[PDB]
């Protein structure tokens, strides 16, 4: 997350860290057993940590569970990154303030709704710092028309922009799979872009509202 | 030459930690891979680096 602020410990109770022997990718807890991330992230040996706050030192409220198995949307493109989400069932439950679900969308967010996006990504523009905190940030959904435009031939109906259109706010390398939360319901997933945080150069989100039926179908038969 | 190539981060915003060869100091070195769109001088470990591009 370039130009974020400390969220404050678990204060994102929904958030999760991928780990395969560090930090890789983050994640949303959607109930005790299944987590949502990217498809991009799909790794073997996935360790999935919750209640974390500072990735680097044990704190005392973690939860290390390894992944059971991990689906990637079976109509996932690897080339143009369309449908990039991802369902990890965990080997065992999590215990649920430190740690909870995050809800699923009704309905899909308008342009200029106010979400939060959270991770342990790279926090730097030009150059790198990776946070041992989660960092947190505030960014609007941006119109279609708008993220076509700054994306020519690249926007599915399955993605959305959110961010500044002057840069210098936006999610970055280490965040991809975390939660973009509008309204208390998970609409988005950090997915991709051109850089971190550049100016006309907004980050571009998995649309969650889309796959919902495939997610609570998916969770259930597994 | 592929393993001429400078590294290829990519789009997606993972932090994954890949390996290149790297022609200058004639070795593989680590680089930050996004996770997506790869190119080909990215192995996932220092022995397959090696055994594609050593020497190049
Ligand atoms: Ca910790």
């Amino acid at each position: 997350i370039v130009g974020g602020y400390t969220c404050g410990a678990n204060t994102v109770p929904y958030q999760v860290s991928l780990n395969s022997g560090y930090h890789f990718c983050g994640g949303s807890l959607i109930n005790s057993q299944w987590v949502v991330s990217a498809a991009h992230c799909y790794k073997s040996g996935i360790q999935v940590r919750l209640g974390e706050d500072n990735i680097n030192v044990v704190e005392g409220n973690e939860q290390f569970i390894s992944a059971s198995k991990s689906i990637v949307h079976p109509s996932y493109n690897s080339n143009t990154l369309n449908n990039d989400i991802m369902l990890i069932k965990l080997k065992s439950a999590a215990s649920l303030s430190r740690v909870a679900s995050i809800s699923l969308p009704t309905s899909c967010a308008s342009a200029g709704t106010q979400c939060l996006i959270s991770g342990w990504g790279n926090t730097k523009s030009s150059g790198t710092s990776y946070p041992d905190v989660l960092k947190c940030l505030k960014a609007p959904i941006l119109s279609d028309s708008s993220c076509k435009s700054a994306y020519p031939g690249q926007i599915t109906s399955n993605m959305f922009c959110a961010g500044y259109l002057e840069g210098g706010k936006d999610s970055c390398q280490g965040d991809s799979g975390g939660p973009v939360v509008c309204s208390g319901k998970l609409q988005g997933i950090v997915s991709w872009g051109s850089g971190c945080a550049q100016k006309n150069k907004p980050g571009v989100y998995t649309k969650v509202c889309n796959y919902v039926s495939w997610i609570k179908q998916t969770i259930a038969s597994n | 030459d592929f393993c001429l190539e400078p590294p290829y981060t990519g789009p997606c915003m993972a932090r994954i930690i890949r390996y290149f060869y790297n022609a200058k100091a004639g070795l593989c070195q680590t680089f930050v891979y996004g996770g997506c769109r790869a190119k080909r001088n990215n192995f996932k470990s220092a022995e397959d680096c090696l055994r594609t591009c050593g020497g190049a």
